[PDB]
């Protein structure tokens, strides 16, 4: 079972019969909510990686 | 000195030609793949850039090849255009191509910055709900 | 309105940025000087989930373990989600590491060290001078007449296409960027930017300047006006907008509660605005604003 990023658990009953999840409010800086969870969850993969990215034109 | 050629090698029915309409280039000719080869004109090496786009909307992109002699500046109108055409097709304005050739030696006269096409294309407007325009 | 500066002794003196600082003190701010070449932490931005300083301005350092000891990335994020304001700059001779990863995490990409821009059509061949007909945005600084801003050796940035980017100044149309090699590696043309800004939700602003010698005492004659104006925009002192209460009712006096709406009839809608120039709230006049009556799909 992989982890979810866009939701979070709020209440879960006694014998695990009803589970209630809540939509997580949107990111205050434009970042996709998968990328911030991957940044927090995995503090490995450190590197220098000086290379220019492949972007489109700012219109 | 050197000579430089140019050709789109497009994937559509577009780009009718107009032409050009201090250290000037002489002329441009069409051999009608679909080469638009000019004649020799030079000032200095070490800087060479072809600019396609329009500066009224501050939107352009740069192509920098060399095969050196002679140069090749092929401009694919199928893959190497992203959102310039979708601005170009709403309000009909001719997109331009401009040649930059310069270097550091103090020869102000020997510098080259002048557009040498005024082309006009009609492939398709074709909004695919591509939001990243305005 | 407690600020907090970060200066490096080894690269520049601190008295070289003098005339912009204490005029900054004149409208009742309070500074806080803080070294990076003296080994004692003493900087807790957040204490027991309470943020202390309102503002941060930094100065260009040569990387180092000291800046990573003072503030790493996660305190900049958690500081910046709680309405703190940042003025930060870099240099071609020295780009720090955590600042570069913080800004790449925001959405603007500055060029690393060794890459420097240059122009072969400029009227002076030593420094790099940009004319005042490149200014994109208008609500931050509006150029009254023609001016010529002076930079030194400087870096350029290239950015993404988000809603929140506010670019201020641009590169000349005949520029490029070189490393030790021979090309236009990082950016080329007028797609490099030299002063950019960033607003966000829960409104809080930061600015990036791509040049070291833009706030020097020796260069104060040329660009004194522009620098003061950025220093007002960044600290939430100009161009803020407040919204007056919005009501809606029947065409007549009766409110919605007393007669709830039928399938069709006549209503109206009104709203009001206000703008703060530093001292008073004044009325804000704008030609276009719009109303939308949507269910899942706009109707009106
Ligand atoms: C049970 O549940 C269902 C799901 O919840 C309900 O279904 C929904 O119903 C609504 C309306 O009943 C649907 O809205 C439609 O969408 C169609 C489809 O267009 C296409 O939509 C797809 C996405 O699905 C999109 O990718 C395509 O590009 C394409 O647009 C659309 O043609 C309809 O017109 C309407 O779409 C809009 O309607 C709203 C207002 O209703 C406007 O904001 C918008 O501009 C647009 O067109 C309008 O058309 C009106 C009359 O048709 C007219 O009054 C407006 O002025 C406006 O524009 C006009 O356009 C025409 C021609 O272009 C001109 O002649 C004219 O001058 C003017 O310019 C919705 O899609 C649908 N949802 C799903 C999932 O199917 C269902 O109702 C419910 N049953 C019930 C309640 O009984
Ligand atoms: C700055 O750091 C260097 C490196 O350790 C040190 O030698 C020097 O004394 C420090 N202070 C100044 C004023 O240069």
């Amino acid at each position: 079972v992989p982890p979810l990023d866009y939701f979070d658990e709020v209440f879960t009953s006694e014998n695990w019969m009803v589970r209630i999840y809540q939509l997580k409010k949107d990111d205050a800086q434009g970042r996709t909510l998968r990328d911030v969870g991957e940044l927090t969850r995995s503090s490995t993969k450190t590197r220098r990686s000086i290379k220019r990215p492949e972007l489109g034109l700012r219109v | 000195q050197d000579v430089h050629v140019s050709f789109p090698s497009t994937a559509g029915k577009s780009r009718v030609m107009i032409g050009k309409v201090e250290t000037v280039p002489t002329t441009i000719t069409v051999e009608d793949i679909q080469v638009n080869f000019a004649i020799e004109s030079t000032n200095k090496p070490f800087q060479n850039t072809l600019l396609i786009g329009l500066p009224n909307k501050n939107l352009e992109m740069a192509f920098e090849p060399e095969i050196k002699s002679m140069y090749k500046y092929r401009i694919d109108l199928a893959k190497l255009d992203a959102a310039l055409l979708q601005e170009a097709s709403r309000s009909p304005e001719p997109i331009k191509a401009t040649l930059i050739l310069a270097s550091s030696t103090a020869k102000p006269k020997e510098n080259l910055f002048r557009e040498i096409l005024q082309l006009n294309l009609n492939f398709d407007v074709d909004h695919s709900d591509s939001s990243l325009v305005d | 309105s407690r600020t907090l500066v970060l200066y490096d002794q080894s690269t520049e003196p601190l008295e070289e940025y003098s005339v912009y600082l204490k005029d900054l003190e004149q409208r009742n701010y309070k500074l806080e000087y803080l070294d990076i070449n003296s080994t004692s932490t003493t900087v807790d931005l957040y204490d027991k989930e309470q943020r202390l300083f309102d503002n941060i301005i930094v100065f260009p350092t040569k990387g180092g373990k000291n800046l990573a000891r003072q503030i790493p990335v996660k305190q900049l994020i958690k500081f910046f989600e709680n309405e703190g304001n940042i003025l930060c700059m870099s240099s071609p001779g020295a780009v720090p590491n955590t600042i570069r990863l913080f800004l790449n995490e925001l959405g603007i990409y500055p060029s690393p060290k060794g890459h420097v821009i240059r122009d072969y059509f400029s009227p002076s061949s030593e420094e790099l001078v940009v004319s005042s007909n490149h200014l994109l945005n208008k609500y931050v600084y509006n150029a009254r007449k023609s001016e010529d801003f002076v930079f030194g050796e400087s870096s350029a940035a290239l950015l993404e296409n988000r809603e929140q980017i506010v670019p201020i100044l641009n590169a000349p149309r005949t520029s490029f960027t070189e490393s030790k090699g021979k090309c236009n590696s990082w950016t080329s043309g007028s797609q490099g930017f030299l002063v950019v800004g960033f607003q966000n939700l829960n409104n809080a602003r930061l600015v990036w300047i791509g040049s070291s010698d833009f706030l020097k005492n020796k260069n104060q004659d040329s660009n004194q006006e522009f620098a003061k104006e950025l220093l007002k925009w960044t600290f939430n002192e100009k161009s803020v907008i407040k919204s007056v209460h919005a009501v809606h009712s029947h065409a007549d006096g009766t409110s919605y509660d007393e007669e709830p709406y039928k399938i069709k009839d006549k209503v109206i809608y009104s709203v009001g605005f206000s703008e703060w120039n530093g001292e008073e709230w004044l009325p804000h006049i704008a030609d276009d604003i719009q109303f939308e009556l949507r269910q899942v799909d706009p109707y009106y």
